[PDB]
RNA sequence: AUGAUGUCAUACUUAUCCUGUCCCUUUU
């Protein structure tokens, strides 16, 4: 009939990351920064790049299957809302010549998907420090999709 | 006007005579409200009231077209009411 | 401040002419209004009876419009060469006469544009 | 009076409460406003001396101290009979100053 | 019954609360009889006034007393 | 704006005032200092009013000093012409630094 | 009157440090020798393992219990909780008094009297 | 953050009303879609056409840009990730731009251009658009000079009954409703429509609601005079108004969702109440309680009994009974709030009852005590709240039981560590335990030892209200139990570390020792008595009375017991008097000041030695807050010690003083001019006279001083010294002044030359004056005027003489040079005219009277004011015969002017003497309807 | 993290009277989706406009970045509009048919 | 030759006034 139980509750959560209508997970660490380099986002659907977004200019980008927590819909039904989080920041690493210093490299990690995802016709498992770079050949849906970015 | 004649409450009944107010405030105010049915409990509780009194409060609440008829019939009732030997308005001995 | 009022105007060329030109203190202690050196630049703008306030005509508006081309900044310069001398009609004259008349290969391309 | 003439006075019923006058308006009087004379005592209302309302002062309005009297130039003129002369109003005076 | 007369007030200013002041809009035969009702008055409150009057007549003083508050409201006729 | 402001405002008064003395043009100007720096905004748009629209001057003053050596002339200026004029300098070489226009040939700033 | 009570610590707090109060009475000498800090006006969706964790930025919670009531889940909206140290109930008091937690505010407060189960006000 | 809902607020009956339903109801659909599933909801074209004011236009460009704005949410995401990036390039170079565009037009905020932006462009002379454009003299009152402001807004007085209440408030109430509003401009927006609503009165009922929405947010505020201006303004607009418009109007805010709203217009029915009275608007309330919709609005009505009985306050008593029949049915009711409140409201009632209508509250009683049981939580302190105010109402056999009854939850209770709890009990503590019919020693045992546990603490004493409550409360306990009790609990915190704790127990022992007496203290609480509080007084952070009080009325109490201490005391007073440069001297000084006396009467003359020299020494001080504390701890020394006996001679001392009335600050300049008149008005012979006449032309321009009181004491002295010397040199000193300095005190040397003539006999001195009116210089004229003025003023019956002397002199100055001759002349003849009453000098008044009657007409404030103290004066002098000879005929003249002018005379005539006018009405013949003759006259023995 | 008085709605002055609401959408749509805009058509309103967007940080970031922001010769004025004021030439009515519909459609 | 409204300085009077604060708004 009482039970209390003095365990974390999901209210002191919430409102540390509050949008619009729904809850916000997957929070980058606060070593993160504004990219400088020369790189951006050549989506090829049907072998043509109509959009294009940059991702240096803005700090978070979210995209999904609903209109009122993304700003912008997508047309792929086969992915869920939250499948795949592409985000820069500058993480601990060592340069070509041997120095250490901060480098902008963009960080691959699973958020826990339903289907998980492929990345060059391979699975990769989140927690894992992978040297991603530019021209990948990537997949936003959680089973397949016709869609890849560069 | 019909405010002129000198009446008294304590001649009259008042039970009597929350319908036709309920029914006259429904028909000025559109709806029914719980400060004019006070008002209206207010202006009756003296033994001996003002008419003039009361067609001011009814005209500072209502517009003052529908008042003036609402202040016209609730003092003929009240005058039929205390005229009569019984202390009961002509709609009560009907029903 | 500086309204320069028609009661304080009388009381500066009074003392103006009563105490004299090159006292500016002695001025500037019978007006309680202003400080001394805004009773000398009075004196010299619109209290000066050498100023002419009045009488525009076209010779000074030619002499103004062939000076302001020569000399574009520099208006105090041109006040006692053009005969206003009141460092403040000019530039309302400039204003007026401004107002009522509104209402490598470069070279290459002309050299051939006159051989073309 | 002088340092007001939009003030309003009280004229309420005289009651038994005796008036007062702060340290700051000690000795002016009350309808004439000199300081000279005194002949009459100071009597406030009832309703104008009840709790925190009572010891204040009839001009100033300010703590009270010292018993306040009237002039004998406004009581041999009987405009001492009057009301209690309570400042209820209080305009065009220490409004513009407290902003400054 | 729509009067659309309501003295009640202004500015907290006039609002005559005293009896036989008067007006600069008085009328004279109101002006006439708050003179004599302040007469009627004077003589009802003066003892030897009252006397002196009741001893020309052959009336006592109670009865003209009576008489002289009797004739108070409406004694030279309202105008 | 404010902040340019604020900082030319500072540097005319710890000049223009330092400590008890006087004069009346000097108190007329440390006057419309402490009026500046009481209603700012004001004050800002009495500069820009007057740097846009008024090409004219009022007398300057003159006389010089003598480190005995070389004298060196020192002028002085009336005081609302003074503030505006400040706020102006310090403007100018605030966007000045910003466009970075003057070379480091012209050696003389910001190192020590 | 109900969320007038965070206000008047405040309140309290503001005139101590702007009176030129030393560290010796600075509120703490009728409260002190207890670490028994009394904490009320909390959410009703609010777990004791989430207060347990929000108020462990001070120091570790000795004992902590919430208010139990209405025989479903103790939920009464109050909460007792004694710290290590006083001076970890202290900084508690001095800065998380009257701050905003998950919607509706809570209160900071120390009682120094004894251990009671209804001594809070809803 | 509560109070920031005012930004929420739109500008502005069964339409009114049908509004708050909708209103409800689309709360119900959101609030229920949320279950069933804020300004940012999506908007309609007629929404889009209610917010912009008018002529504007919707009209879009092409049929290819749209979409772009449709497309624009999907390509924010899209085209933000895209190419894209700007430069600029090398190149070289017409800037309109606007102030505002008038004469001067004193200066725009950047936000303000929102409101003003009509006034900047400069279209000019083409009817009601040039209304609103030429009432931007708002900005004018706004910003601007303090004249400007002035000017303006009487200009905006007179134009009201002009321009009409729409186009003001439409164009005021945006700015009152500013964000960014100032406190001034705010208080003066408060100014304009305080004085527009003077004026204003059967205008005003369309805006009244639309005015209440903006003003009901200055009754809840942290500044107080906010608040009285706010009472202030909404008595003017109710009072102005109409009681149905009141009514009719506020209906809707009582079901308000927010409660703000409710709470702030509960205030405005107070005040609303107080305008029209009580009985006036009792069957509207007593209509609100028993509404059986909801319960909200019967906790506003509540309230609203409430705040009347704040406001209201001693003046509630007629309608107590009938407003308690209102509030009894709300105890029983379900709900809670409403219980609560309800008897709350009996407490502001029961408070605001002085000791009478106890039978009113009567059947309220019975339930309370029963609720005083079975109660958790706020009630019940509010219950103990409203039985706290009543038991002094009750009669000490019944309330004997009812309060022992109280006692024990009332101890129960202390424990609680809920303030608002504190205080309430507290309060209680003090009215149950301050009754005649409690006994001592049930006290002393139950209640005190928790009473100081729990109560006396840091965290009280920080707070400001339980500050002083507790002080009461421990105040009256004292007064119960005695004295050594409480003071010999509490000496001990004397010397406690924080600040305020010993302040609160200082004020505390001073009250304390201040009503009881120090008769009751033992010797040892004594001794750690005059420590505690030397102790305490040597650590001041703050300068403050409360210590320094405090110390004098213990001494002073204590009376000559303390003899022994001196010797600390003074030993500290001199230490401490060096020590703190400009933070103690003062301090200490004052300590002297107050502990004169006591260091007199126990007959330590070397202690009046040392005080005498050694203030004597710090005379050169440099800092006027010291030097001031100094000259009046000296002033204290000379009302003790006399004056032959200074140990610092006068011949030393006043001469010294001298040089020092160049200071200018009250602080030096007060106690200073007080002391120099405390020994001149009383040896006087210690100094030579040239000292004197040198004091003399130092003190002339002391009248330049800002202060009332240092003008009083220079007068007073100037007397003085003029009794020193003799009258006619110092006439002549003040007849020096010209009356040039309107400023400061001017007219002060009149009032000097009063007194001095009343000094020694003006028997002597009037000559010198009056000669000196021959004087062309107007101003100093008129100053002489005034002279005769305060002069009979003061001098009253002797002027039984002069007043022929002065006779011919006002007939020259009555007959007019400038308005102020027949002003300050006419104040003349009234001061003279009660003066002179009844010596048989009547005829000389009548021919003065005659020159004073043709002044009689003007507009002019001050002169007509002055006219009619005048014929006041003269009308008790000359007896109302004579006047009323002078008044007839104005009556009824056929003009407006004269009957409006005779008749406020005639009516000044009537009310005083009203029973002497009976004989001077002259005959007046009857016409038809009417008998005009009074016969009661022409009866004749 | 925003201050409560800035509304949706802004108020924008110095504007040309030929100027072209093309280079007004264009300009303004730069910060979020227009709710929609008004132009003063009236002899002294022309030469002012109001902005108002589907979101308040719309206009945020657009006073934020149009401050002062030129065109033309022109630096317009950037203000965020007031609210209240005049408003009651509407009413409050016609609420009626919309809340009897949510509480059809729904039946809440 | 008064008088009229009017933008705008200038003198004069009120013995005008310079430490005023939330000791009370505690509204969900």
């Amino acid at each position: 009939k009482e039970k209390p139980s003095f365990e974390l509750s999901g209210a002191l959560l919430e409102d540390t990351n509050t949008f619009r209508g729904v809850v916000i997970k997957y929070s980058e660490p606060p070593e993160a920064r504004i990219p400088k380099k020369r790189w951006r986002l050549y989506p090829f659907k049907n072998d043509e790049v109509l959009p294009v977004m940059y991702i240096h200019r803005q700090s978070a980008y979210l995209l999904g299957r609903h209109r009122r927590i993304a700003d912008i819909p997508i047309d792929h039904p086969s992915c869920s809302k939250q499948h795949a989080v592409f985000q820069y920041r500058l993480v601990e690493y060592t340069r070509a010549d041997g120095t250490v210093g901060r480098r902008v490299k963009p960080y691959i990690i699973d958020l826990g998907s339903g289907n998980g995802t492929f990345l060059n016709n391979k699975r990769i498992e989140p927690q894992r420090y992978y040297e991603l770079k530019e021209k990948d050949v990537l997949k936003f849906g959680f089973s397949s999709r016709e869609y890849v970015l560069l | 006007e019909c405010l002129e004649k000198k009446v008294d409450m304590s001649k009259v009944n008042l039970e009597v005579i929350k319908p036709w107010i309920t029914k006259r405030v429904t028909e000025i105010l559109g709806f029914e409200d719980d400060v004019v049915i006070e008002f209206i409990f207010n202006q009756l509780e003296v033994k001996n009231p003002d008419s003039k009194m009361m067609q001011i409060n009814l005209t500072g609440f209502l517009n003052g077209k529908n008042a003036r008829e609402f202040m016209g019939e609730l003092w003929p009732l009240l005058l039929s009411a205390q005229e009569n030997i019984a202390g009961i308005p002509s709609a009560f001995l009907e029903l | 401040g500086g309204v320069w009022r028609n009661t304080e105007d009388e009381i500066l060329k009074a003392a103006v002419m009563k105490y004299g030109k090159n006292q500016w203190s002695r001025i500037a202690s019978l007006l309680h209004r202003k400080s001394a050196k805004q009773c000398k630049a009075r004196w010299y703008e619109w209290l000066d009876p050498s100023i002419k306030k009045t009488e525009w005509s076209r010779e000074e508006e030619e002499k103004l419009l062939h000076l302001a081309k020569l000399m574009p900044t520099q208006w105090r310069t041109i006040a006692p060469i053009i005969g206003r001398t009141a460092a403040q009609c000019l530039e309302h004259y400039e204003f007026l006469l401004d107002k009522a008349a509104q209402r490598d290969e470069l070279e290459m391309l002309s050299e051939a544009r006159a051989r073309l | 009076a002088k340092h007001h003439p939009d003030l309003i006075f009280c004229r309420k019923q005289a009651g038994v409460a005796i008036g007062r006058l702060c340290e700051k308006c000690d000795g002016k009087c009350v309808i004439c406003d000199s300081y000279v004379r005194p002949c009459t005592l100071v009597r406030i209302c009832d309703e104008c001396n009840y709790g925190s309302y009572q010891g204040r002062c009839v001009i100033c309005g300010g703590p009270g101290v010292s018993d306040a009297y009237y002039c004998k130039e406004c009581t041999i003129q009987e405009k001492d009979r009057d009301g209690c002369p309570k400042i209820v109003n209080l305009g065009s005076s220490k409004t513009d100053l407290f902003y400054e | 019954m729509t009067d659309r007369y309501t003295i009640h007030s202004q500015l907290e200013h006039l609002q005559s609360k005293y009896i036989g002041t008067g007006h600069a809009d008085t009328t004279k035969w109101e002006w006439l009889v708050n003179q004599h009702r302040d007469s009627y008055c004077s003589y009802m409150g003066h003892f030897d006034l009252l006397n002196y009057f009741a001893i020309a007549e052959n009336e006592s003083k109670a009865r003209v007393r009576f008489n002289l508050m009797e004739k108070m409201l409406q004694p030279c006729g309202p105008p | 704006d404010t902040k340019l402001l604020i900082l030319a405002l500072e540097r005319l008064k710890e000049a223009y005032s330092v400590k008890s003395r006087l004069n009346q043009s000097q108190r007329e100007e440390l006057g419309l200092i402490e009026q500046a720096y009481d209603n700012p905004h004001e004050a800002l748009s009495r500069i820009k009013r007057h740097l846009l629209t008024q090409r004219a001057f009022k007398e300057v003053g003159i006389e010089f000093m003598d480190l005995y050596s070389h004298l060196v002339p020192v002028y002085d200026v009336e005081p609302l012409e003074k503030i505006t004029d400040a706020y102006l300098d310090q403007y100018l070489w605030y966007e000045a630094d910003k466009r970075r226009l003057f070379p480091p040939w012209i050696k003389p700033a910001d190192t020590e | 009157n109900p969320l007038t009570k965070v206000k008047l610590i405040n309140e309290l707090n503001e005139r101590e440090v702007q009176l030129g109060v030393a560290d010796k009475v600075s509120w703490h000498s009728e409260y002190k020798d207890s670490a028994w800090i009394f904490l009320g006006g909390l959410p009703y969706e609010l777990t004791e393992g989430d207060i347990i964790c929000v108020f462990s930025q001070y120091g570790e919670i000795v004992n902590i219990n919430l208010v139990r009531d209405k025989k479903t889940g103790k939920s009464k909206g109050f909460c007792f909780l004694c710290y290590e140290d006083q001076r970890s109930t202290i900084l508690a008091v001095d800065n998380f008094n009257g701050i905003k937690i998950k919607g509706r505010t809570i209160r900071v407060d120390h009682v120094s009297n004894y251990r009671a189960p209804k001594d809070s006000e809803e | 953050e509560y109070k920031k809902h005012r930004r929420t607020m739109i500008i502005s009956a069964e339409t009114p009303r049908t509004d708050r339903g909708g209103d409800s109801i689309g709360e119900t659909p959101t609030p229920g879609a949320s279950k069933r599933k804020e300004r940012n909801r999506p908007l309609s074209d007629e929404e889009l056409d209610a917010m912009f004011p008018e002529g504007y236009k919707v009209l879009p460009p092409p049929a290819g840009y749209v979409p772009i704005r449709t497309p624009a949410r999907k390509l924010t995401a899209t085209p933000t990730p895209l190419g894209g990036m700007t430069g600029f390039h090398m190149q070289t170079e017409m800037k309109s731009v606007n102030d505002q565009p008038s004469g001067n037009l004193p200066f725009l905020k950047p936000d303000d251009i929102q409101y003003f932006d009509k006034l900047l462009v400069d279209v000019d002379e083409s009817e009601e658009q040039k209304e609103r454009k030429i009432m931007k003299l708002l900005l004018k009152i706004k910003n601007g000079t303090p004249p400007m402001r002035k000017a303006a807004l009487r200009q905006i007085t007179d134009k009201a009954r002009e321009f009409g209440a729409g186009p003001l408030f439409n164009q005021i109430l945006p700015l009152l409703m500013s964000p960014t509003l100032e406190d001034q401009e705010r208080h003066l927006l408060v100014k304009v429509i305080d004085r527009i609503l003077y004026k204003l009165d059967d205008l005003v009922r369309p805006y009244v609601h639309k005015i209440l929405v903006v003003i009901e947010p200055l009754l809840i505020d942290e500044d107080y005079y906010a608040r009285v201006e706010g009472r202030e303004i909404i008595s003017n607009l109710a009072k102005a108004a109409g009681l149905a418009t009141m009514i009719s109007t506020m209906r809707p805010d009582i079901d308000n969702m927010d409660e703000y709203v409710r709470n702030t217009t509960a205030r405005a029915f107070a005040v609303v109440a107080s305008a029209l009275g009580i009985p006036s608007l009792l069957p509207f309330l007593k209509a609100v309680c028993k509404s059986k919709k909801s319960w909200q609005a019967r906790h506003t009505g509540i309230k609203i009994v409430q705040q009347i009985a704040i406001l209201m306050g001693c003046a509630i008593l007629p309608h107590l009974r009938s407003l308690v029949e209102i509030i009894e049915h709300g105890l029983v009711d379900e709900q809670q709030k409403v219980r609560t409140i309800s008897a709350l409201a009996i407490a502001a009632l029961a408070e605001a009852a002085t000791p009478y209508g106890i039978e009113s509250f009567d059947s309220v009683l019975k339930p309370l005590w029963k609720g005083i049981r079975q109660h958790r939580g706020k009630g019940l302190a509010a219950f103990l709240k409203a039985i706290g105010y009543l038991i002094p109402l009750m009669d000490a056999e019944y309330a004997n039981y009812y309060t022992r009854e109280v006692m024990l939850i009332l101890i129960r209770e202390f424990q609680s560590p809920d303030e608002e709890m504190k205080k309430i009990v507290l309060k209680v503590v003090k009215q149950c335990c301050g009754t005649d019919g409690v006994e001592a020693n049930y006290i002393k045992t139950e209640i005190l030892p928790p009473f100081f546990k729990h109560f006396w603490q840091h965290r009280m004493a920080l707070d400001r209200r339980n500050y002083r409550q507790l002080v009461d409360t421990t105040v009256e306990l004292a007064n119960k139990v005695g004295a050594a009790e409480i003071i010999s609990r509490i000496v001990d915190d004397l010397k406690d570390e924080a600040e305020q704790y010993r302040k609160m127990v200082m004020e505390t022992i001073e009250k304390i020792m201040g009503n009881l007496g120090a008769a009751d203290i033992d010797h040892k609480l004594e001794e750690q008595l005059i420590d505690g509080i030397l102790y305490a007084f040597q650590e001041q952070t703050t300068e403050d009375s409360v210590m320094l009080n405090g110390f004098g009325t213990v001494v002073n109490a204590l009376g000559k017991r303390v003899k022994p201490y001196l010797p600390q005391i003074c030993g500290t007073v001199l230490w401490r008097l060096n020590n703190k440069s400009a933070k103690v001297r003062q301090q200490a000084a004052d300590l002297i000041s107050r502990t004169a006396v006591v260091m007199k009467t126990c007959q330590e003359e070397k202690l009046m030695g040392h005080l005498g020299v050694v203030l004597y020494e710090y005379l050169g001080e440099e800092y006027p807050e010291v030097l001031g504390s100094i000259l009046g701890a000296l002033k204290a020394i000379v009302n003790v010690i006399g004056m032959h006996k200074m140990t610092p001679p006068i011949k030393d001392l006043l001469p010294r003083l001298t040089p020092i009335l160049k200071n200018r600050h009250e602080k030096v300049q007060e106690n200073c001019i007080d002391l120099v008149g405390r020994i001149a008005d009383r040896g006087a012979e210690y100094v030579s006279a040239r000292e004197w006449m040198r004091i003399c032309f130092e003190l002339l321009e002391l009248l330049k001083a800002h202060k009332k009181a240092i003008r009083r004491a220079t007068v007073n002295t100037f007397g003085y010294i003029a009794k020193a010397i003799g009258p006619h040199d110092v006439l002549a000193t003040l007849l020096n002044n010209l009356k040039v300095q309107e400023r400061q005190n001017r007219v002060c040397t009149t009032v000097a030359i009063a007194i001095v003539a009343e000094t020694c006999s003006p028997f002597t001195v009037l000559p010198a004056l009056m000669n000196e009116y021959r004087v062309p210089e107007l101003n100093v004229q008129n100053g002489v005027l005034k002279s005769l003025s305060f002069l009979f003023e003061y001098i009253g019956e002797m002027g039984k003489d002069y007043i022929y002397a002065v006779t011919p002199l006002l007939e020259d100055a009555l007959m007019d040079r400038d308005l102020v001759h027949r002003q300050t002349a006419s104040a003349v003849v009234q001061h003279m005219s009660l003066g002179v009453y009844g010596f048989g000098c009547e005829d000389s008044l009548n021919h003065l009277l005659n020159y004073v009657w043709p002044n009689v007409f003007e507009t002019s404030p001050h002169v007509i004011q002055a006219v009619m103290g005048a014929l006041e004066g003269l009308r008790v002098a000359i007896g109302p015969c004579r006047m009323l000879q002078y008044c007839l005929q104005g009556l009824f003249h056929p003009a407006r002017k004269v009957r409006d002018v005779y008749w406020k005379i005639y009516n000044s005539i009537y009310i005083g003497s009203q029973d002497a006018l009976i004989a001077h009405y002259p005959r007046i013949y009857n016409d038809d309807k009417n008998t005009y003759i009074r016969y009661e006259l022409d009866y004749i023995l | 993290r925003l201050p409560p008085e800035v509304n949706r709605i802004l108020y924008i002055r110095n504007l040309p009277y030929k100027i072209t609401a093309e280079e007004m959408y264009d300009i303004f749509g730069k910060y979020g989706p227009i709710r929609q805009i008004r132009v003063g058509n009236t002899p002294e309103t022309r030469g002012t406009a109001y902005v108002v967007y589907e979101d308040i940080f719309d206009a945020k970031n657009a006073c934020d970045h149009l401050s002062g922001f030129n065109v033309c010769n022109r630096y317009l004025v950037v203000l965020y509009y007031n609210a209240n004021r005049a408003f009651q030439k509407m009413d409050t009515k016609k609420k009626e048919e919309q809340l009897k519909l949510l509480k059809e459609k729904y039946g809440i």
